[PDB]
RNA sequence: AAGUAACUUAAGGAUAAGAAAUCAACAGAGAUAUUAUGAGUAUUGGUGAGAGAAAAUAAUAAAGGUCUAAUAAGUAUUAU
RNA sequence: AAGUAAUUAAUAUUAGUAAAACAAUAAGUUAUAAAUAAAUAGAAUAAUAUAUAUAUAUAAAAAAAUAUAUAUUU
RNA sequence: AUAAUAAUAAUAUGGUAAUAGAACAUUUAAUGAUAAUAUAUAUUAGUUAUUAAUUAAUAUAUGUAUUAAUUAAAUAGAGAA
């Protein structure tokens, strides 16, 4: 006979949903669970109504405010990197940086990449790789452990276009024929991370011409 | 690259019947990022660790034996096998020399 | 030739239709009833003396124009230097950074 | 000394005999993998696939009328008071007669239900082994492969039957009878069959009309879990089959 | 579908697997109390256990 | 196993195929299955009551 | 609760909407409609009850652009 | 003649896959790091906390709190 | 190192509100032998620690169980409005 009429679902999978209103052997029988009278038997009290009482979301002051301007970076460790290259999962020629979209690629890093990729320092004992990394930027340790390695990093500015065009360059290719130009850092706060030396930001490090015609400016 | 291969290739003890696989023997296959199929499992609420054994080919009773005689210090009675999907439970969070064991042969 | 012709984008193949390269459209504004009338550019009705607005309105044209830098088609568009628009590396490279940016 | 004595590496190709069509002649072997056609058979995912598909296909046409979908008025029949009678409000209510439904459904009822792409593949996998190990699979095919048997003169090696429309003589046809004789020779006249084509065989769909309530002529894309295993004996062309082992292949 | 109570999360922040919150009881009326005293109140405050439940199904987006 | 088939009159399963290794296993795995059925039809094994004794 | 029920009026096989005085953010997109994610996020509330976008990416979709206007004034804008 | 359905959230059990999962068109959700109102901050300088990370404070420690580390990442 | 059944020793087995676990009847869907010597329904008397089913007799229908069993589900069980 065909398998289909014995066919069972795996031990511990189903359950029998408790059935109420159905006799007084059930367990569930007339009163159905509700208990005996009140507005929970009989209607809808809700949930966290605290009785009139003021409410644990009343008596306590409302704190702190959502930071809007905010874009939080994906946290890429040291050790996962290190681990992947052990496993030797991570492939990369000889000159070729490992950047966010090529983490990406690889599966470093893993999910959407909204605003960029900061490597942090939880293996940095046993990392001993060479390579040069490139992200939104970098943990001051992570930074050491990595220069020790004779690796090279740069923190990269990148808006969300920015960015999403160096993850998938193809698909903008694909769709117009032409991948979109990377901005220029328009904000102060921006400007001034990727002008710092400890932070290893572009700007100082590859000597950019934005940062030059502002010292110009502020010069004249 | 190809899903049937033509029938020159394939040898003899590559086919199903031969080497006698079934009979007190076993595999553990590694993932498809490659790696031993030894799991952590926190149930009850975080309350119940256990590490959990996937993957397995061929015989699970004889593989969770030569388990046991490996690490004598976890008890006998902690090692729960269900047959249905062919795992071995272990009750501690004892993954790191589960891995250790397995990877010399798998 | 007249294949490749074909085979570009819609919009960018209407425009050559409509306003063909032969003739060579003004830079600046000019009367509306003049042949070398940039549709691009707001040119002015003589009579009357009010700006039409261009006949191609602004995303039409910047539409077009991004097709013909795509199929590298530029030059025979008619001119967009006086309609404010630049696009994509000349952008870039010809723009001034803002008073903020240089001057916090 | 010795750590795991008793590993050992698995069996991976498991011979399937490619055949000529309206006579299933043994043309050459082909070795499919073991995990399309010789899994072991794990019913609890089986299950899963079956009552999946189950759900899926549900109409869910179930609309009894509500006591708002219910046609009556919504007067007061009998005063509160003062009618020596029980209380009573508009004349839908699920307690009288004519009245409409208590939490009645209304059409139409979904009943669609998930099921992870991996699982479902699994499951196609397994239903496949498990009748491969019944002796229920016959793989049709020689076009592409190199034969060891040369295919018969009247036979052919994809799964359809010739001249099927043709019908000159009488209003009997031959692929017909082609097909009736197959049957006859095979003992499987009253069984559940399940054609696995890879395109369109409308002169085997013609064919097979006839006995239309047991035989099932169906697509390699189309396929499912439910028909496979509802099938006494499953009859696949080797190009369709190789596609279904590309489907729901573990992917690395 | 389910939304969250607005007020709770102006209240309530998350922590891991807790929810932490403002103290009652500091802003006006200060004067003439112990200012080493006042220092219990001026931080934060994770959830009591008798509530947990409550503020899990006020915010079922935390 | 083609000519075997084709002298016997029966189908050998294609897993049977797989498995069997030898003449001497295919001649008693013959004399198991099909012999017995061929020479008592009752005996036989039945589809729709397939845990038939 | 809700611009809901209702009443009233008027049209068509559909109507409505629609080729940016639109979005966005120094990079760019490049019409309207419907759905999924974005997101119960930003936002807002006797800051109670509760209400709640958009950009962007996907589908569905059709050839989807195209002049018919001598380019628009008691109009934009302002106060209320 | 009476605990039903839809859209959601949290738990549990099993099953699939597993440092990834779902989805494969891209995009997204959850996980992979703990904090903080928020900010350009973020886990052994030579090992278990006596080290380190964050919030308060600070020259830097100490101090309260939670988190992170003892062939193989969870 | 399991399951079923059976021994021995021990402890436990009243229960409203409530919580938890395990079954059965009914109806539909998937799979599905068989047959008037059969099946279904009813009555009566037996049987099985028994809301259930089964045996026999009797009656009426039907050339026949969407039947046993496993799953999926429910307008799934009424002396209380
Ligand atoms: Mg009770
Ligand atoms: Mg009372
Ligand atoms: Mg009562
Ligand atoms: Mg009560
Ligand atoms: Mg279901
Ligand atoms: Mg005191
Ligand atoms: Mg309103
Ligand atoms: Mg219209
Ligand atoms: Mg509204
Ligand atoms: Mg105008
Ligand atoms: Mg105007
Ligand atoms: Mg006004
Ligand atoms: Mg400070
Ligand atoms: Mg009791
Ligand atoms: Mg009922
Ligand atoms: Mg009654
Ligand atoms: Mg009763």
């Amino acid at each position: 006979v065909s398998i289909l009429g014995q066919l069972k679902p795996s031990d511990g999978s189903t359950k029998s949903f408790k059935r109420l209103g159905r006799g007084p052997s059930s367990g569930l029988g007339k009163t159905s669970g509700r208990g005996q009278k009140g507005q929970k038997a009989r209607g809808k009290v809700k949930s966290w109504f605290e009785g009139g009482q003021t409410p644990i979301y009343k008596l306590f002051p409302k704190i702190g405010f959502t930071n809007v301007g905010a874009k939080p970076l994906k946290e890429l460790n040291l050790k996962r990197i290190q681990w992947f290259h052990d496993k030797n999962r991570l492939h990369l020629q000889p000159g070729e940086v490992l950047d966010m979209n090529k983490m990406r690629k690889l599966g470093l890093v893993t999910g959407p990449i909204k605003y960029g990729v900061k490597i942090l320092a939880s293996g940095k004992f046993h990392y001993n790789l060479p390579i040069a990394l490139e992200a939104s930027r970098a943990s001051a340790k992570a930074i050491a452990a990595i220069e020790k390695a004779g690796g090279k990093f740069t923190a990269r500015y990148y808006t969300p276009l920015g960015l999403r065009a160096h993850l998938n360059p193809q698909w903008f290719l694909e769709k117009r024929g032409r991948v979109p130009l990377q901005a220029r850092p328009t904000k102060r706060r921006d400007i001034d991370f990727y002008s710092k030396e400890e932070k290893r930001g572009y700007l100082v490090m590859e000597k950019d011409k934005l940062l030059q015609d502002i010292k110009e400016a502020q010069n004249k | 690259a190809p899903i049937f291969p033509k029938l020159e290739d394939v040898k003899m003890h590559e086919l199903i019947g031969n080497n006698n696989f079934g009979k007190k023997t076993y595999y553990v296959e590694r993932s498809r990022t490659g790696n031993l199929p030894v799991y952590s499992a926190y149930k009850n609420g975080g309350n119940k660790i256990i590490t959990e054994i996937r993957k397995i080919e061929g015989d699970v009773i004889q593989l969770r034996n030569d388990l046991q005689e490996q690490l004598p210090f976890i008890p006998k009675k902690s090692w729960s096998v269900v047959m249905q999907s062919k795992k071995i439970i272990i009750k501690g969070n004892a993954v790191e020399a589960v891995k250790r064991v397995l990877t010399k042969k798998f | 030739y007249k294949q490749y012709f074909d085979s570009l984008p819609l919009k960018l193949k209407s425009f050559f239709q409509r306003y063909p390269p032969s003739i060579k459209y003004s830079p600046v504004s000019t009367s509306t009833k003049a042949i070398n009338a940039n549709p691009f550019l707001p040119n002015k009705h003589p009579v009357t003396q009010r700006f039409h607005d261009p006949k191609y309105s602004l995303r039409r044209m910047s539409d077009v124009y991004k097709l013909a830098l795509r199929y590298g088609v530029e030059e025979f568009l008619p001119p967009i230097e006086n309609t404010k628009k630049l696009f994509f590396e000349e952008k870039y490279n010809k723009k001034t950074l803002m008073k903020g940016v240089l001057l916090p | 000394l010795n750590p795991l004595p008793n590993a050992a590496i698995p069996p991976k190709y498991a011979l399937v005999t490619v055949r000529s069509f309206p006579s299933l002649e043994p043309l050459t072997f082909v070795p499919v993998p073991t995990s399309t056609v010789a899994a072991p058979l794990r019913r609890d995912i089986l299950w899963r696939a079956v009552v999946y598909e189950n759900d899926n296909r549900r109409v869910g046409a179930s609309n009894p009328p509500g006591r708002s979908e219910n046609g009556f008025s919504r007067r007061k029949l009998m005063p509160q008071k003062g009618s020596g009678r029980a209380r009573v409000g508009d004349a839908n209510s699920p307690t009288r007669h004519n009245g409409g439904r208590a939490l009645a459904r209304t059409a139409p009822n979904d009943y669609t239900t998930e099921l992870p792409s991996k699982v479902y593949s699994m499951a196609f996998n397994n239903a496949l082994s498990h009748q491969y190990k019944s002796g229920k699979l016959f793989v049709i095919g020689g076009e592409k492969v190199d034969l060891i048997s040369p295919t018969p003169e009247l036979d052919l090696n994809r799964l359809d039957l010739v001249n099927t429309n043709t019908v000159e003589g009488k209003e009997i046809f031959e692929g017909e009878v082609i097909f009736r004789k197959f049957l006859e020779e095979f003992q499987l006249k009253g069984k559940r069959l399940l054609f696995i084509t890879d395109k369109t065989r409308e002169g085997l769909i013609k064919s097979s009309d006839p006995y239309k309530q047991k035989v099932d002529v169906i697509q390699k894309e189309l396929v499912e879990v439910n028909d496979i295993l509802r099938a006494q004996a499953v009859f696949i062309e080797l190009e369709a089959l190789e596609y279904l082992a590309m489907a729901h292949q573990k992917e690395i | 579908l389910m939304k969250t109570h607005k007020g709770t999360a102006k209240r309530w922040r998350r922590t891991g697997n807790t929810f932490k919150r403002g103290i009652a009881g500091r802003k006006h009326g200060n004067i003439g109390w112990s200012h080493r005293s006042l220092k219990a109140l001026t931080g934060r405050k994770i959830a009591h256990p008798a509530y947990s439940k409550h503020l899990k199904r006020l915010l079922p987006y935390h | 196993t083609k000519f075997l088939q084709s002298k016997s009159g029966y189908l050998i399963p294609d897993y049977e195929l797989t498995t069997l290794s030898t003449p001497l296993q295919f001649k008693r795995y013959i004399k198991e299955k099909i012999l017995p059925s061929a020479n008592d039809p009752k005996l036989a094994y039945k589809e729709a009551e397939p845990n038939a004794i």
